[PDB]
């Protein structure tokens, strides 16, 4: 595969390139051009919150669109034979949506508390925006992330469950326990996103 | 061409650069003739300590009277790294019983190298050595700054650490941005090209 | 004589990465075009596969 | 104070916001299409119905166009980096959105115009869950608004 | 006071509209292409029926030729980086939606023109679809036209 | 004082212990929905029993909570660089460690619900095999502790 | 005033300018030739009349060689970042379009080739698609005639 | 004066110690258990003697936990930068070396395990190359206590 | 007051002139060799035939040496940016255009080679094909000798 | 003025010594076994002397081992950079040289087991070639010893 | 005086070359020897007068070797950059063109010595393709003085 | 006066020295193994013969065991750049001059062992094909040498 050998080659192009710079320059004495700090302080918070506020969207909306292709396909083929399925069969569609109203309400909840300043300096912004940056920002990724997990495993469940339920009426009733089993880990995830802001007074 | 030293039973103080001008009213006029080889000049102000510097040029009856251009550098042990940085803290100018603030701010190198910078003027290509507004008088041209402070040894200048820049401040913050957009691209591409089709016809 | 500095000079940071996002882009797209033109199909029509 | 870098993040937001859902309208009208063409030689008469999965990925080209506009109505030399961050949060969040919307209507679109060529009662279901994959571009729209005002 | 590199951005610009548009503009002239050769063998008859794909390509292309054109009409050497910003994210969204639309209309084409030979009613419906496509390639023109005046 | 970044590595050592751990769980889970829904089929009696695999997944989804929270409690404006590498670490080694097991776990299930499906004897045993890879989770839950509230 | 490794990229603009489109030729004739030879076996009369192909394989290629002379030929000692930037967008941009109408050339080629050995009707429709392609060449010579030259 | 960064180095050794050996033991049991899938279902009276591979997997992971334990443990907050590079090199080696051992345990307890079911004398070769292919976590262990505890 | 490796591109240029045609001309000779090798076998007579994409193939070589021996002999020690940048791009036009062309000469090569042993009358045809394929190397020779002549 | 803090690198001389040839061990034995059960459907009377090509693969994991410790055995704080070079070097050696002679007798091993399986006589032979692959893995140790010593 | 790189682009320049020259050398005469033994199983009686091959690849290394021994000689510890720079490239141009001649060469002979056992008209056209090799083989010849005098 | 870090590049040359010889002469006796453990089947007489390839890597082995000793032989910690640098292109040509020998020799080695197992006089023409892999790592133990000596 063409694809998979151009991303191999830039990511081992990237590693020896970044483990040659670094060996060079520790060896180099160099150390003192190495200062983190100025790199994790030049960053603006609000970069970091922007960034995290349209992951927690952007992410879940990924995952509700991933499982609704993989559960619509075999939903739509299988009922050839059986339309009954037709309507047994949608409750995994509408998880496959919740995931996603999950994510704009956390985006609602995460949009909040965005007062502009006026300090341009490191010593004039303070410790306080900078960590409102970071939590918002490790949120959205948190949320973001954990929704789109949750939704892949849901449609490959609610894949096998309808296409499964064509064979026996009294199977689906009791094959959708994984099925409401998968939206605990998104509910975490949402918990998590909340618990990580809950004392920013980013102003 | 020589440069200047503060020699305080060593050299404790060394200065060079191949243009330093001043200007009153906008009317630019050469210095590097009256340093860099006057050995009469005024270093009566001057002063030194281990961790604390300051080197006051007086220069002789011009325009009325005597100018004097006071550059003031401290150095501190920095916890965290445990070494010992500097920086030109302030820069001020006596006159005639007037006082002002060419505040510095992008200059910082350790104990180990000088200091370089090319065309660091003030004004509109240089964008620093900020005065705060209420914009009155003297500016000032320095081309290939150069300094050692709060320890020497020898008449030897050393090796610099320049701040020419090791990458920028912004273009890291766009650099991300467009990595993000580009790793997103990547996936719809992926998915554009690698669509099917279906052969022949059904009859 | 006082060991001067190299005379590096200011505004080479953005030259630097122009230089270096432009060449790495060039050189990608060189790589790919020239990777796909190799692996090519001729059609394996009746001069291909006929022999003998 | 702001310095000239600053209008950068939001064009870039602007442009985005639309580009990535052109694409996924593109993708979703071209698998709509190949599967039109799978379906028509056996039924023709489903033809103007099954339009409707077309017409659907078209939708999510018009919502692109509802921000697209919107955060270039409002850009302006003096604009700090907080409100050029804002506008490009809005941009991603609408442009991948729209992307995901498309790729979903694509593929139901084309599972369902094959389904109802041998079974017309499919017809309905199709629709039903199409649904979902609209509301999929529109959530997308909606916090891009929100983040153009705040 | 504005810096020197700042009508590089805007320069790129009065590339990227042209060069991801001919893209599109490949992507479609050649596969419709093949597909009225697939049916010249058997149904010659159809051969001019249903060349549209082709025609519309070409005006994807013209429709990033004009960005293009005025791109380059508005250039100067003391640009400010705000409407060197504003520039290339014009030339960049016009380039991508029609890459896009040059994909969407290319493979319509390719499956359209073998459909029709099986059955005439086909073509209607195809009449339809590809200028759905055609649409997406007119909205990225209208963006364009709000980051060149706001 | 303390440097102003201190909080950036606990925040990124919380988000990514509940990112990894969910991550496995989904995994664990959905392999071992499929091997269920496979298996149904032909024995309609044993569908409660192989649910004993896909509820041991989520276990390791609950572990994942029992850092990040930890975490977000003890973070505040200050902190210093110490406790944030100690976070730090422990996030990332309670969900890497979650990561292996839900892969563990959702092997281990999809071939143990089919041992089951045509042999009874099977089962027992693979029950067995399954506790095993859940202590590789639990033994990442160790270490984070000895470096979360130390 | 003018900064001396200004000239590097009044340089390379040149070089590119001549290759991207040049190797997308090379994919056009690689399309078409080889089609001939499987279509020369048994239709021997149609050697002469598939040449087209390849003719405007070399339009293609003599587009990128006089945009790259015509942007080559105003370099001295002393260049400016206004004319090398404007260059090095001018080349980029016509490599890229001859490149995208190389590939589609050659597509074109073959299967119009492969499906004229087998019904003669289909000669002069064939040509026209291979105009809408050779068009395309045009169009970067247009932008590179209106960066390079102001 | 020993800086207060310097820390961070060892905290990372212990997380080596608990994350790349686990991954290890991970494939040390999940092979192995597909191997049984097709063990158990001709040859079920053996499954009780099948369960060596993973106590093999239990047995790695353990050395995993007891050097992370006993990196954590030594961790105090005056180190000097060549006590933690030593502790990460030593994490680092234990677990390199564990995920080898676990590798070459999963493989060859796989081969063992579906050989038995046509040699009843495979059992004493299988152990006796297991004895080898777990000798190398020991190898591993020892020189990570000699690093840690000089 | 120059730069001290301004001379590294100077001496790139040559090395990349070399390089990159001799690399063609010998992709070139060997498809055009495996094609030998497959066709002549059955017929003999056309051992002196084939012989062409192999001695026009060479002719890059030939290029490329023309290229490098001036590029090589007018290296001074007091170049400058200008000079060197120059240089830099005459060696990687000649070498990417020459390996355009090498592609161009293989491929048609093989096509002509397998062709003209069903038919005598695929002797001319062919060959004038090669002769663009060739002049996609031509060209590009001409610009970059105009790279060292200033 | 001593070397900073130098004695990084010499830590990781001793990781290498192992982390590399340990695994090469770890990758014959995944071989020889795979071969040993297969031949074991065969002669189940010469499992016991199809071990010896396991024997050695041991012996390189206690090369990798002695050397490391040797290392190891001189660390203290006032490592200069010399030492620590000096250690650099002798794992890196020993350490890629174990893993070359792994890979070697695994294929050897592997290749020769299912061979022997048919014809007793190549057995006594076949001891010979293994033995120079182990000379390989004696021949690594030695040079990761003279450079250490000097 | 001279800066640090007075000697190390020489020795790189004389290890890539002698490095790619054995690299190109031992692909062809390995593919010629490939060649010769899946040959011989049906005319064995052929070996002694096919080793031409071998040798033709051969000669370059020996090329090779002329060039490493030549760069190494003019190397002291007073020499200015430019000729660091200079030898470098000489160095990397005669490996790289070692490599590709001998891969030539390779894959000539090995499709020709296949080839030959059913046509001995063959026997001469192919001597007449080696020389060809051999021709880019003086080539690399005719810079790699010229780079040692200017 | 001397950087101390000079030792580094003499220390990695040696270590790359030896490395790459272990590589090749792993390759060798991978390939000559299953070559020979195929021939020995049906036919043991050969089997004296065909224990060469082996016997053969093992000196190229020996070619960098005794080039890593010579270049230890003269390390010290006042080593200037230039003996440092002279190791280094000592030891890398040596190393990967023997790495593509012992390639060649392993290739050819197994094939004319399969050729010889039919008809064992092709070991009279065999040998001397591999005689020549040999060879080519010679050409590398004198160039390391001579730098070695200066
Ligand atoms: C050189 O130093 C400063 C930048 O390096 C410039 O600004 C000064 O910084 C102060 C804080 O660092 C400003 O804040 C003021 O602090 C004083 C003292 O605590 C308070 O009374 C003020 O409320 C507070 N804020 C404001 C808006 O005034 C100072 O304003 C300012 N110092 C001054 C004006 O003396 C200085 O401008 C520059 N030095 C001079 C003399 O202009
Ligand atoms: C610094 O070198 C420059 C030339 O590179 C000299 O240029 C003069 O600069 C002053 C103001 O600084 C102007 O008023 C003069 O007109 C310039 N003279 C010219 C261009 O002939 C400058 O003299 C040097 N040093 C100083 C201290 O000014
Ligand atoms: C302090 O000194 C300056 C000179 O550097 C004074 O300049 C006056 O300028 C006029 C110009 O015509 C001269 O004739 C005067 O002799 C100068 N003195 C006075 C008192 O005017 C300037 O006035 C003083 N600056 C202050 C107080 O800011
Ligand atoms: C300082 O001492 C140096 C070195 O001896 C001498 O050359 C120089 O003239 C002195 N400078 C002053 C200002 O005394
Ligand atoms: C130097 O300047 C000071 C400033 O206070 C003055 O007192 C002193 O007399 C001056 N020295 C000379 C030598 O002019
Ligand atoms: C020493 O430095 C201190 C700190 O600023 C200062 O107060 C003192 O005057 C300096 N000089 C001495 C002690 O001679
Ligand atoms: C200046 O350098 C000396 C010599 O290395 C060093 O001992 C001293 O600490 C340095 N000065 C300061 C203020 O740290
Ligand atoms: O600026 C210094 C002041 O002190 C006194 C004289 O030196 C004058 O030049 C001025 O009034």
């Amino acid at each position: 595969t063409g694809l998979e050998l151009l991303y191999l080659g830039i990511f081992v192009a990237f590693w020896a390139c970044m483990v040659v710079v670094g060996i060079c320059y520790t060896i180099f004495d160099l150390g003192f051009r190495f200062d983190v700090a100025w790199f994790l302080t030049e960053t603006s918070p609000f970069m970091w919150s922007n960034l995290g506020i349209g992951l927690a969207i952007s992410l879940s909306v990924v995952g509700a669109a991933w499982g609704i292709y993989i559960t619509g396909s075999s939903i739509i083929g299988g009922g050839v034979k059986a339309p009954r399925i037709k309507t047994k069969n949608l409750v995994s569609i509408i998880f496959c949506e919740a995931v996603a109203i999950y994510g704009i309400i956390m985006a609602i909840v995460i949009s909040n508390m965005a007062e502009p300043f006026s300090a341009t300096e490191p010593k004039a912004i303070g410790h306080r925006n900078y960590h409102a940056g970071y939590s918002m920002f490790g949120a959205g990724l948190t949320v973001g992330l954990s929704n789109l997990f949750c939704g892949v495993c849901v449609g490959i469940v609610g894949s096998g469950a309808a296409l499964a339920d064509a064979q026996n009426p009294s199977l689906f009733v009791k094959i959708l326990i994984v099925e409401i089993f998968g939206s605990a880990i998104g509910l975490f995830g949402v918990i998590v996103a909340i618990l990580q802001t809950s004392r920013v007074k980013m102003g | 061409h020589p440069p200047v030293s503060y020699n305080d039973t060593a050299p404790r103080i060394l200065f060079w650069a191949q243009n330093f001008s001043v200007a009153y009213k906008d009317e630019w006029k050469d210095l590097t003739s009256l340093t860099f080889g006057v050995e009469n000049l005024n270093l009566t102000g001057s002063f030194w300590n281990d961790s604390f510097a300051m080197l006051s040029l007086t220069y002789e009856p011009l325009f009325g009277a005597t100018v004097t251009f006071k550059f003031i550098l401290a150095s501190r042990f920095y916890p965290v790294s445990a070494r010992y940085w500097f920086a030109m803290e302030r820069l001020e100018i006596h006159s005639n019983g007037s006082v002002a603030h060419f505040n510095v701010s992008q200059v910082t190198g350790p104990s180990i190298y000088s200091f370089h910078c090319e065309y660091v003027s003030s004004v509109s290509k240089k964008g620093n050595l900020l005065v705060t507004n209420v914009p009155s008088v003297w500016q000032m041209t320095l081309h290939n700054f150069q300094i050692q402070a709060f320890n020497v040894t020898g008449e030897q200048f050393s090796y610099a650490s320049d701040c020419a820049g090791f990458f920028s401040p912004g273009i890291w913050m766009g650099l991300l941005t467009t990595l993000f957009m580009l790793f997103i691209f990547t996936y719809g591409l992926h998915m554009i090209l690698s669509l099917k089709t279906m052969d022949r016809f059904d009859d | 004589p006082y060991n001067l500095a190299y005379k590096y000079n200011l505004e080479y940071s953005v030259v630097f990465n122009l230089v270096l996002w432009i060449m790495i882009g060039l050189a990608l797209a060189v790589i790919i075009t020239s990777y796909n033109i190799w692996n090519m199909d001729p059609g394996y029509d009746s001069i291909i596969y006929r022999m003998t | 104070n702001n310095p000239e870098y600053s209008s950068f993040f939001g064009v870039m937001g602007a442009s985005s916001a639309m580009v990535f859902s052109a694409m996924g309208a593109a993708y979703g009208t071209a698998k709509s299409g190949t599967g039109i063409a799978a379906m028509s030689v056996m039924r023709p008469e489903l033809i103007m119905k099954s339009i409707i999965p077309v017409v659907m990925a078209g939708i999510i080209a018009i919502y692109g166009l509802v921000v697209a506009v919107l955060i270039a109505n409002s850009l302006t030399d003096g604009i700090t980096l907080y409100r050029s961050f804002l506008q490009l949060g809005a941009g991603l969040s609408v442009g991948l959105s729209g992307l995901a919307a498309g790729f979903a209507i694509g593929i139901v679109g084309d599972a369902g115009v094959r389904g109802t060529a041998q079974q017309p009662r499919l017809f309905v279901g199709m629709i039903l869950i199409l649904i979902f994959a609209e509301v999929l571009g529109l959530y997308g729209l909606i916090v891009a608004l929100i983040l153009s005002t705040k």
